C-alpha cells in the first residue's frame, strides 16, 4: 500500500520483489473465478499525495 | 447478498499496544471496544490509508 | 442509528436476537452448591498413597496460557488417579487429575503470574513444595484471556 | 502492479495439492466443496468433495 | 437462578444467584435487522414528526 | 458373468403363433434393451425389434407390423416374444442381443443367447 | 457431603477444584462454562416502519 | 435403407484383408463389426467404429472414410473364417440394420 | 497492419465469462470485462474483454468488428453497435485482439452493451475509471485551447511493444444441451465434427472421450445424472481466471498488448 | 404483464392513449436515474428495476415518432450492505443478510 510495494532492480530485470498482502478468498458458490484481496497499489497512492 | 471484504489490516504488537495499518479500497468502518467495564468504543469511517494505535 | 449493542456493549458481551440474548459477558461470579453422595467418595486405603515426591520447575514463563511445566518424582504405593491441585492461588493447573504409577516422574502443566513461583502442589495425599524461576514470554499480545 | 491469476484447476470427486510458490508474491489455495457452474450447466456431477 | 437444582448420578448442583445484576440492555430497547440498540423511543401515542 | 437363456428348439405348423422366452440376468438390469434377431440358415442377420425390459417400451422393424408382438414380465425378468402367422420362410434361428460391457446403446451388444430354432415338421 | 464454591463467569475457561474429607480420598471437580446467556424478559411496545 | 457389402472375399493366410461396408447415413453413425462362427451365436469383434474390445486379437483394426467403413485383418489365420457383418442404424436413428456379410476365405 | 499484428491473435478464440451484473442478474456474458486500465491522462482507458476485436468469426481481418463466443459459436457484430459507459457514454477509439481503446469520463463502474438478435447483452463491472488532468489546472473536460504539455496517454497504435500476455490451452467447457433423452436413455450427440468427453456416473463409471457423431448410454435414466464436456482444444485462449484450466502443459505463446501507454503532448 | 385485450403476455407494457389502450414490448421501454437503469420485471401497476443512485427517475419509450417521457424528482437510493461503503456491488466477498425487492409477484 505504499511506494515501493513492488520493486524491480531495473526496468528490464527479471526479478521482482512484491509485497501487497495478496490474500485468496473462497469462491462464491456456483462461480468459477479467483477471488483475491490485496492492498491498493502503492505507486498510485504515492502519486495521489 | 455478497458484500466486499476489506484488505487484511497490518498489525504490529507492542507492550500494551496494537498498531493497525489500514489500506481500504472502499470507505470502510473500523469499530473498536475494550472488553472491560468501560468499552470506550470508537467508530470511524476510513477512506484513505491510515495508521491507528 | 449509531453502532448496535454488539459493538458498544461492556464486558465483551455478544448481543444476539430471537431471543434477545447477551452471551459470554465476562462479569460477575457464579456460586455453585454441590451435594455429592458418598458413593463417589473413596476411602484413603482404596486410593494410592504418595511417597517420596519432589517437584522441579524445568520450565516456566509467566504467560497468559499454561506457560509452565512441573516434573514430580514419585514413589507411590500403587497405580491410580490423583486429584492434583494447588490450594493457593499462585498457579492454575491444566489437569485436575493425573495418572499415578508405582515409581517414576509425572509432568503437570501450570500457569502462573509469579516471576518467582513457590507453591504447595497437593497430590493424592502428599503436599509437595514446588519452587523455581519464570521468564517473560515472547508475545506482547495474545488472543486468549489470562488463565 | 498487475495481479495475475491462473485459471482455477477444478477436480470433480477428488482432491488436489498446492504447487510450491515460485513467482512474486505467488500463493495457492485449494477450496473443497465447490460446485462450479459453467454456461453449459453445472461443471461437476459431484455434489461435494 | 438460586432456586433450581440440576440432578445427575445422585449429585445435586444449585447454581446461582449471579453476583452482579448488571445487564447491557437498558429499560427501552429497539430491535432492527437482527441488531439491538439502546434507544429511548417515544411511548405509544407519543411519537413525533 | 451375464446369462441369457431361451427355450429349446420346437416345431410349429405354419399359420400358428410361436412363443419364445428369453430370461436375462447379470448386469444393472434397470435399463437395458434386449434385441430379437432372426437369422436364416446361411443368410443375413435380420433385426426384428427391441424391448426395453425395465420400462416396457417396445420397437419393431418397419416391415414387421402386427405379425410381431413382444412383451416381458418383471417377476421372471424374461422377454416373451410372440410371432403369429408362421410361414415356411420363417424357418430360422432366433437370438437375444444384449451387452456385457459398460457403455450400452446401439451396436454394443457383447453376449448373445444360444437361440431357438423354428422349422416345419418333415 | 455439601460444598459451596464460587467460579468466575468467564466462558471457555475451565475451573478446577478439589474436595477433601477427613477419611476419604480427595476428589476433583472441573467446570467448563461453554456459553453463559443473559435473556431479559421483553414486552413488544410497538412496531415502526416507513 | 440398406448397408451394401460385398458377398465374399478370398485372402491367403498371413496376408491382410479388407472388408468394406457402405451406407447413406454412415458418416453420422457408428459401425459395429460382428464376427460369427458357424454353429453358435456371433461375437462382437469391433465396437465404437474404431477400436476392438478386450481379448480380441490385435490383428483387427477398423476405420471410416466418408460414407465407407473398412475392417482390416493383418495376417489372417485359419480361425478368422466366419460371418462378418457391419451393424448400424437407420438415417432416422430408429431402425437397426445389419450388413449382408462377407465370407472371408483363408487357405 | 496487414496480418503481422494479428499473426498471434488469429490462433485465439473468444470466451464466455461470468459477469456479476448482466442486464438481469449475474450470468455468463460474451463480453465479460477482465480489466480496465485508466492510468493515462486525458480520459483514455484500455479495457480487456472476453470478446475479440479486429477480425471476424472466420478468423480474417475485418476493420471494426467485435466477434464474441456465444454458447460455443463465434458470432460477429459491427463495432459501432457496441456501447460503453461509466457514468456518461464512452466513445470507442479502436479495438485489437482482446483489448479495446476507448475515451471515457470518470466513473465508479463501467458497462458494456450490445443487442444482436432480440436480447440485450450487458456487462457492468465495479472497476473505477479515473480522469487524470495534465498540469496544474484541475479540469474535468480537456480544454479547447491553451499550452501544450507533456503527458502519457494510451496510444492509438496496436504495434508490438515489449508488453505481452499469455495464450493458454482452453479447458473443456461443459455443455448440457448435448445430452438429450431418448426413451428412458441418455444420448450424447456432439456438435458436427467435434469430440465430446462424456463423464458419467450411472451404474458403472463411464469415461467416453472419443464420441464423434452420436452415442446412446442406455444405462442412464435421467439427463441430470452425468455430464458431456465439449472438447475443442484447437484455438488457444487467454489465461483467464473465469475459465477452467486444462491439465498438463498449458502455455502456448504470447499475445502482445496493444494501445500501450506512451509519451505525447 | 398482459396486453390491451386482457391476455397474459411475457414482457409487455400496456398504456392508455387518449382513451384507447395500446401495448408495447418492455424492451422498448427505457428507464434511468443518472445512468441507464435495467428493468428486471413488471406486474400490474408495478415495475421492478435495477437503478443507480440519483435525484430523479425518468421513464421513456418511443411508439411511432414521438418520445413519451416522464421524469419525477423522487430520490433513488443505493444502500450498501455491511460496513464497507460501496457504490457498485462487488464481484466477490462474503455473504451477508440483506433485504432486496424480490423478483416474485406472489
Ligand atoms: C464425424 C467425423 O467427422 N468423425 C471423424 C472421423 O474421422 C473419426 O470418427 C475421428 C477419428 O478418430 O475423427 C473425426
Ligand atoms: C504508533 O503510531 C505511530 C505513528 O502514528 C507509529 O509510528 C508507531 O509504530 C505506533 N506504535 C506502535 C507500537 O507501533
Amino acid at each position: 500500500g505504499a511506494f515501493g510495494d513492488i520493486q524491480s532492480r531495473t526496468v528490464s530485470s527479471s526479478d521482482l520483489y512484491a509485497n501487497t498482502n495478496l490474500v485468496l478468498q473462497r469462491p462464491k458458490a456456483g462461480a468459477i473465478h479467483v477471488p483475491y484481496t490485496q492492498a491498493p497499489s502503492g505507486f498510485e497512492q504515492w502519486k495521489k499525495d | 447478498c455478497t458484500v466486499p471484504l476489506a484488505p487484511e489490516p497490518m498489525i504490529t504488537f507492542g507492550f500494551r499496544s496494537v498498531s493497525l495499518k489500514l489500506h481500504p479500497k472502499n470507505p470502510t468502518y473500523l469499530i473498536t471496544r475494550q472488553l472491560a467495564d468501560e468499552p470506550h468504543y470508537t467508530h470511524e469511517l476510513i477512506s484513505e490509508p491510515a495508521v491507528r494505535n | 442509528k449509531a453502532p448496535s449493542l454488539k459493538f458498544t456493549a461492556p464486558f465483551g458481551c455478544e448481543i444476539y436476537t430471537n431471543p434477545i440474548r447477551a452471551e459470554n459477558c465476562a462479569v460477575g461470579s457464579i456460586p455453585l452448591a454441590f451435594d455429592i453422595p458418598d458413593a463417589l467418595f473413596t476411602r484413603v486405603s482404596e486410593t494410592p498413597t504418595l511417597s517420596a515426591a519432589e517437584c522441579t520447575l524445568n520450565e516456566c514463563v509467566y504467560s497468559s496460557d499454561f506457560g509452565g511445566i512441573a516434573t514430580v518424582k514419585y514413589s507411590a504405593s500403587k497405580s491410580g488417579k490423583c486429584a492434583v491441585h494447588v490450594p493457593s492461588g499462585t498457579a492454575t493447573l491444566k489437569e485436575a487429575a493425573v495418572e499415578l504409577t508405582e515409581q517414576g516422574s509425572a509432568t503437570i502443566h501450570f500457569s502462573t503470574a509469579n516471576i518467582h513461583p513457590e507453591f504447595r502442589l497437593q497430590i493424592c495425599t502428599s503436599y509437595v513444595t514446588c519452587k523455581g524461576d519464570c521468564h517473560p514470554p515472547k508475545d506482547h499480545i495474545v488472543t486468549h484471556p489470562q488463565y | 502492479y498487475k495481479t495475475g491469476m491462473d485459471s482455477p484447476a477444478i477436480k470433480c470427486c477428488g482432491s488436489q495439492e498446492c504447487t510450491p510458490t515460485y513467482r512474486p508474491d505467488e500463493q495457492c489455495k485449494v477450496f473443497t466443496g465447490v460446485y462450479p457452474f459453467m454456461w453449459g450447466g453445472a461443471y461437476c456431477f459431484c455434489d461435494t468433495e | 437462578n438460586g432456586e433450581t437444582p440440576v440432578n445427575f448420578n445422585g449429585v445435586k448442583i444449585t447454581a446461582g444467584p449471579l453476583s452482579t445484576a448488571w445487564t447491557p440492555f437498558d429499560r427501552k430497547i429497539v430491535q432492527y435487522a437482527g441488531e439491538i440498540y439502546n434507544y429511548d423511543f417515544p411511548e405509544y401515542g407519543a411519537g413525533q414528526p | 458373468q451375464v446369462q441369457l437363456v431361451q427355450s429349446g428348439a420346437e416345431v410349429k405348423k405354419p399359420g400358428a403363433s410361436v412363443k419364445v422366452s428369453c430370461k436375462s440376468s447379470g448386469y444393472t438390469f434397470t435399463n437395458y434393451i434386449i434385441h430379437w434377431v432372426r437369422q436364416a440358415p446361411g443368410q443375413r442377420l435380420e433385426w426384428m425389434g427391441w424391448i426395453n425390459a425395465g420400462n416396457g417400451n417396445t420397437k419393431y422393424s418397419q416391415k414387421f407390423q402386427g405379425r410381431i408382438s413382444v412383451t416381458r414380465d418383471t417377476s421372471a425378468s424374461a422377454a416373451y416374444m410372440e410371432l403369429s402367422s408362421l410361414k415356411s420362410e420363417d424357418t430360422a434361428l432366433y437370438y437375444c442381443a444384449t451387452l456385457q460391457m459398460d457403455y450400452g446403446g446401439n451396436g454394443d451388444l457383447d453376449y448373445w443367447g444360444q437361440g431357438t430354432l423354428v422349422t416345419v415338421s418333415s | 457431603y455439601e460444598h459451596a464454591t464460587t467460579m468466575p463467569s468467564q466462558a471457555g475457561i475451565s475451573y478446577n477444584t478439589i474436595v477433601n474429607r477427613a477419611g476419604y480420598a480427595p476428589l476433583p471437580i472441573s467446570i467448563t462454562p461453554t456459553k453463559i446467556k443473559l435473556i431479559p424478559t421483553v414486552n413488544l411496545e410497538y412496531v415502526t416502519c416507513h | 435403407y440398406e448397408l451394401t457389402q460385398p458377398p465374399s472375399v478370398s485372402v491367403s493366410p498371413g496376408q491382410t484383408a479388407r472388408i468394406t461396408c457402405s451406407g447413406d447415413a454412415l458418416p453420422k453413425q457408428y459401425v459395429y463389426w460382428y464376427q460369427q462362427k458357424p454353429g453358435q451365436a456371433p461375437v462382437l469383434v469391433i465396437y465404437k467404429d474404431s477400436e476392438r474390445p478386450s481379448g480380441i486379437p490385435e490383428r483387427f483394426s477398423g476405420s471410416s472414410s466418408g460414407t465407407t467403413v473398412t475392417l482390416t485383418i493383418s495376417g489372417v489365420q485359419a480361425e478368422d473364417d466366419a460371418d462378418y457383418y457391419c451393424q448400424a442404424a437407420d438415417s432416422s436413428n430408429t431402425e437397426y440394420v445389419f450388413g449382408t456379410g462377407t465370407k472371408v476365405t483363408v487357405l | 497492419s496487414t496480418e503481422e499484428l494479428f499473426n498471434e491473435y488469429k490462433l485465439t478464440r473468444p470466451y464466455m465469462a461470468r459477469c456479476i451484473r448482466c442486464a438481469v442478474g449475474s450470468c455468463h456474458s460474451p463480453i465479460a470485462i477482465e480489466a480496465v486500465k485508466s492510468d493515462g491522462h486525458d480520459g483514455y482507458v484500455r479495457l480487456q474483454t472476453s470478446s475479440q476485436y479486429g477480425l471476424d468469426s472466420s478468423g480474417n481481418l475485418k476493420g471494426r468488428t467485435m466477434r464474441y463466443d456465444m454458447h460455443g459459436t463465434i458470432k460477429e457484430i459491427p463495432l459501432h453497435q457496441v456501447s460503453l459507459y461509466t457514468s456518461r457514454p464512452c466513445h470507442i477509439v479502436d479495438g485489437h485482439g482482446y483489448f479495446l481503446l476507448a475515451r471515457c469520463p470518470a466513473g465508479d463502474s463501467i458497462t458494456m452493451e450490445f443487442k444482436k438478435d432480440s436480447v440485450r447483452h450487458s456487462c457492468s463491472v465495479p472497476y473505477e475509471v479515473k480522469f487524470n488532468p495534465v498540469g496544474r489546472e484541475l479540469y474535468t473536460h480537456p480544454p479547447e485551447h491553451g499550452v501544450e504539455q507533456a503527458c502519457q496517454v494510451y496510444a492509438h497504435d496496436a504495434q508490438n511493444r515489449g508488453a505481452y500476455v499469455e495464450m493458454h490451452l482452453p479447458g473443456s467447457e461443459v455443455d448440457s444441451s448435448l445430452v438429450s433423452l431418448s426413451g428412458s436413455s441418455v444420448t450424447v450427440t456432439p456438435p458436427d465434427g467435434t469430440s465430446a468427453l462424456v463423464e458419467c456416473e450411472c451404474g458403472g463409471t463411464k469415461i467416453s472421450e472419443t464420441i464423434n457423431k452420436t452415442k446412446q448410454f442406455s444405462q442412464c435414466t435421467k439427463k441430470e445424472q452425468c455430464r458431456a464436456y465439449r472438447l475443442q482444444n484447437d484455438k488457444w485462449v487467454y489465461n483467464s481466471d473465469k475459465l477452467p484450466k486444462a491439465a498438463g502443459a498449458t502455455l502456448k505463446g504470447k499475445l502482445h498488448v496493444p494501445f500501450l501507454l506512451a509519451d505525447g503532448k
